[PDB]
């Protein structure tokens, strides 16, 4: 019956997705890698990539079919995807010690990890005749109305999905499969709003959510915020970095800070949202001339992840970020991109709501905001390897 | 390599026989204007015999399967012909009742020690018997026999699936039979109580892109039958299978190819000829053979025993001015078979021929003139009764001739 | 290690018997140039017996299966020979009526305490009986006995899934019989009330690998 | 999943026993038509 359902669902596909699926059956790894890191380029390459049409039609085919109930999936995942740089056990070893289990449990206590690519999954437990490439097994509960495309292989049937969410691990236990120890993790999907390339859709959402926000502001504070974001945001942030109220207190800027904070506090974000901000080395306590800014050698990336991944963050100033993820000529030289998930109910406002050029879809957050970094990944950008940071805003 | 052999045939005449029996009692009364009373009694008997000319009888054949190849066959499904005189009565593909699950090389289905299986149905579901006509039934009753010929065999081989399990369904040998036959030469070793048939890949010299390795006939034989080498000669298990110790039978094409290749060869040995596609080589080990060095098989003993000279094909000649006498007790030969006696001879200096005398059924005398080198003669005889008089072989001759590798081999 | 043993054989003679009886009444009148009136009445009896020399009788054999190995066989389907004197009358593969679902080592199908099963059809769909000749019927009436030989047995094994799910379909024992027999030695222990047959792997000293 | 309706392989016998085991049967007879129903009933001996 599963084969018949797969045949039925694949019959109604049109041709373009037909050769897309056929090409996926032989070049899975490269297509998956491209789909993982595709939205961090300029507007030119994304339209100019040789695989953009492939990805578009594959995504459409996947999104054609959706499930009406939550259901479970099973797949093997590398522990490196969950910010674990060590090895649980070798591929020839049979057992995992208590120390490695404890370390892996400690690494994933309270964190959320984002998955952003294609993946082959199974609707049944991995019994005999399957492959066990990693010592980590995932029991993932997919939410309602998510894409799921069953396609018949040469002999068996396999299913492909598109990851667009962030998952958290509840419990991990050690199990035995055919005389080898594995780690089984029960994970749940946490929903969030992400506009990877639909910058138009994100802008429309910002309009629909914050166009009337300005009408809720008292005119004096409204004009205050407008003029400040227009001209003096640089000065305010520069004053805030130096801990101005601590060193040289002055009310001419404390009033500005309070007004901006109250304006942001007036209307909070209603739904979980992801924002992309191109950060600089000066933010991370580095300089452009610093040797660690060269992310081409593996040693620099490894040291940066060792000393920064999994730690916290704190910005005394305000944070300006864009809903879209595509690179711009304004921040072309910045090698670090900050990926931030905004929990529902947190303070923040859409600056671009007001008419005119209010910014690059800018979003403001309250001062003294703190973040937790979960994982760090690197993607190629022309002739240099740039770096991506996943962070979660915390109250 | 799977064949089918019939062991006996059973005929079921399709006739209807009936018998009747009755009795009657009567009574009469007449009034003529006189009177009369008549009492009667009766009996009756009857016999009948009805026959259908279209389907006069049914036939049942007891058969066996055997394998002489190198690989097992799973789900053995042969197809056989039944021929009476020149007419094929029917061709039947084996049904579920006559399928052999396993057939290992050298084995038999049903296994040795069990009765043969019955082939007595012709339809797909084993629900219809095999009929014959009235004329065919008359021919059968006249002493004519039915022969069985196997035309093809269907079977499966085993592989490994995505797991470690063996799978045989869907793996048909017919997908590979033609390809294997197209690029290989066939070699058969007859031996005494077991036959072996092999396929050895041969190189095509007309194709520059055929990179398969080249082999001579001797190397092919050694690889195919797992023969070992003792002193440059091949031994199967203990029987010597060197070209001088056996009988070699070819078809016309193979004989022509070997003859053409021999004249351009240096050693001029058959085992040095290059192996080619389509060759058919049959090797037949002799029943009795002696080389006068280490191998002796005859029940009797030759009169002349003088093997102290380094002559012959391999270090022994056993010939002087004396004569050799041997007598086969006729209790060690097949009742009705066409044997052949063979050997090699040489006259280093020209002399008289050798009087070859064979007396098995009809006494025969023949003369052979040895050349400067070694040549073989191979005259024929035939046994009679398994209990008749002995067979005497004598080679009276003069002129200090020479001999080696005397052998007696059966032929069909 | 599965075998079949025959417990008894039953013969069904295929004969047709008829019986008739009639009554007749007559009456005649004659005029000459005299007169005469004649009254007649009679009766008759009849018997008959028809026989077909091609299919003169049907046979039915009662059999059991037994297992002396180490593993169970599922869906036991044996093939048997029926031999009268030196002739194999027929070979039958068991149909759906004669298939044993389970046969554990040391067990019997049908289980101990039940009657043997009847093998009385030869076609695939169990709609055709097993015939014999007139000569074979005469031989049977002369005291000669029919022997039953088992030539092969088909069956399945179970592959256990990680969640304890047994599957037997598509797992044929015939795929392993030749391979096991090729590399093993056979040892049989007979005792008195039960027999045990085993295969133990043996080393080939001619292969360095 | 496409909005289509399929009936092959959807047998009621797989659910008859389960429905009968956990339900009560009620029949209304009226005059022109009969109605039969099963209504789920709670097992008081099972705390779960
Ligand atoms: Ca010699």
């Amino acid at each position: 019956w599963e084969r018949k359902e797969a045949e039925r669902i694949e019959q109604k596909l049109e041709r373009s997705e037909k050769e897309a699926l056929e090409s996926y059956k032989k070049d899975s790894v490269e297509i998956s890698k491209y789909s993982q890191t595709r939205n961090y380029f300029y507007d030119y390459q994304i339209e100019a990539n040789s695989r953009e049409k492939e990805y578009k039609e594959l995504r459409n085919a996947i999104s054609k079919n959706k499930i009406d109930k939550p259901m479970y999936v099973y797949y093997f995942e590398s522990p490196e995807k969950f910010a674990f740089n060590k090895v649980i056990r070798t591929e020839n070893q049979n057992e995992i010690s208590l120390e490695k289990f404890n370390e892996f449990k400690e690494t994933i206590q309270n964190k959320l990890f984002k998955q952003d690519g294609f993946k082959d999954i199974s609707l049944y437990e991995p019994g005999k005749g399957d492959e066990k490439p990693t010592p980590l097994l995932m029991h993932l509960k997919l939410p309602r109305n998510t894409g799921m495309l069953p396609y018949t292989n040469t002999n068996n049937v396999s299913t492909l999905i598109e990851q667009g969410y962030s998952i958290k691990i509840d419990k991990i236990v050690r199990i035995v499969i055919d005389g080898k120890h594995y780690i089984k993790a029960e994970a749940s999907v946490v929903s969030s709003l992400d506009f990877k390339d639909d910058v138009s859709k994100g802008d429309s959402w910002g309009k629909a959510n914050y166009n009337d926000w300005s009408n809720k502001l008292t005119p004096n504070e409204l004009a205050d915020v407008n003029d400040y974001m227009r001209g003096g945001y640089t000065a305010i942030n520069n004053y805030l970095i130096s801990n101005g109220p601590v060193n040289n207190p002055n009310p001419e800027l404390d009033s500005k800070i309070t007004n901006i904070e109250n304006a942001l506090k007036r209307e909070p974000i209603p739904t979980n949202l992801t924002v992309y901000r191109r950060s600089g080395p000066q933010e991370f306590g580095l300089t452009l001339t610093s040797p660690e800014y060269d992310f081409n050698k593996l040693e620099n990336i490894d040291a940066f992840k060792s000393k920064w991944e999994g730690q916290a963050l704190s910005y005394p100033n305000f944070i300006s970020t864009s809903i879209g993820s595509v690179n711009m000529s304004a921040f072309a030289k910045r090698k670090i991109v900050l990926r931030i998930t905004i929990p529902k109910g947190s303070p923040g406002a859409y600056l671009s709501a007001i008419p005119g050029y209010a910014g690059e879809y800018e979003v403001l957050l309250n001062h003294g905001s703190k973040f937790k970094i979960n994982k760090i990944d690197s993607y190629k950008d022309g002739t240099i390897t740039k770096l991506i940071v996943d962070a979660t805003l915390i109250p | 390599i799977v064949g089918v052999g019939m062991e006996k045939l059973i005929i079921s005449t399709n006739e209807h026989a009936s018998t009747d029996q009755g009795k009657t009692v009567s009574r009469a009364t007449t009034n003529s204007k006189s009177t009369a009373v008549q009492d009667s009694n009766g009996e009756s008997w009857n016999t009948g015999l009805s026959i259908n000319k279209g389907e006069s009888a049914y036939i049942n054949a007891n058969v066996r399967y055997y394998n002489t190849g190198t690989a097992p066959m799973y789900k053995v499904t042969p197809t056989t012909n039944l021929v009476l005189d020149g007419d094929t009565l029917s061709t039947i593909k084996a049904q579920e009742n006559q399928i052999g699950n396993n057939l290992s090389p050298g084995d038999t289905y049903p296994k040795k020690g069990l009765s043969p299986l019955a082939l007595n149905t012709m339809d797909q579901f084993s629900s219809r018997l095999i009929p014959i006509n009235y004329d065919q039934l008359k021919k059968l009753d006249a002493g004519k026999q039915i022969k069985l010929e196997t035309t093809q065999v269907s079977g499966n081989f085993g592989t490994k699936n995505s797991s470690g399990q063996i799978v045989t369904e869907g793996n048909s040998w017919s997908d590979y039979i033609s390809q294997i036959d197209s690029i290989s030469a066939s070699i058969i070793l007859d031996t005494e109580n077991e036959s072996y048939e092999r396929r050895v890949t041969a190189k095509n010299l007309q194709d520059p892109e055929d990179k398969t390795p080249e082999l001579t006939i001797g190397e092919a034989i050694e690889k195919a039958f797992g023969a070992t080498k003792k002193d440059g000669l091949l031994y199967f298990n203990d029987i010597p299978i060197d070209e001088s110790c056996v009988e070699l039978i070819f078809d016309d094409n193979t004989a022509n190819k070997i003859k053409d290749s021999l004249k351009t060869l240096s050693d001029k040995k058959i085992y040095n000829v290059k192996l080619e596609r389509g060759m058919n080589i049959l090797i037949k080990t002799p029943t009795y053979f002696t080389n006068f060095d280490d191998y002796n098989n005859y029940p009797s003993t030759w009169s002349n025993v003088n093997t102290t000279n380094q002559d012959g094909l391999q270090g022994s000649a056993n010939k002087l001015n004396g004569e050799t006498k041997i007598k086969i007790p006729m209790s060690e030969l097949k009742p009705y078979k066409r044997y052949v006696f063979s050997g090699y001879s040489k006259d280093p200096l020209t002399s008289n021929s050798i009087i070859v005398k064979i007396k098995a059924k009809e006494e025969k005398t023949d003369y052979l003139v040895p050349e400067q080198g070694y040549t073989k003669f191979s005259y024929e005889f035939e046994t009679t009764e398994k209990d008749s008089s002995n067979i005497e072989i004598t080679l009276i001759g003069s002129g200090t001739t020479y001999l080696d590798n005397l052998s007696i081999t059966e032929l069909n």
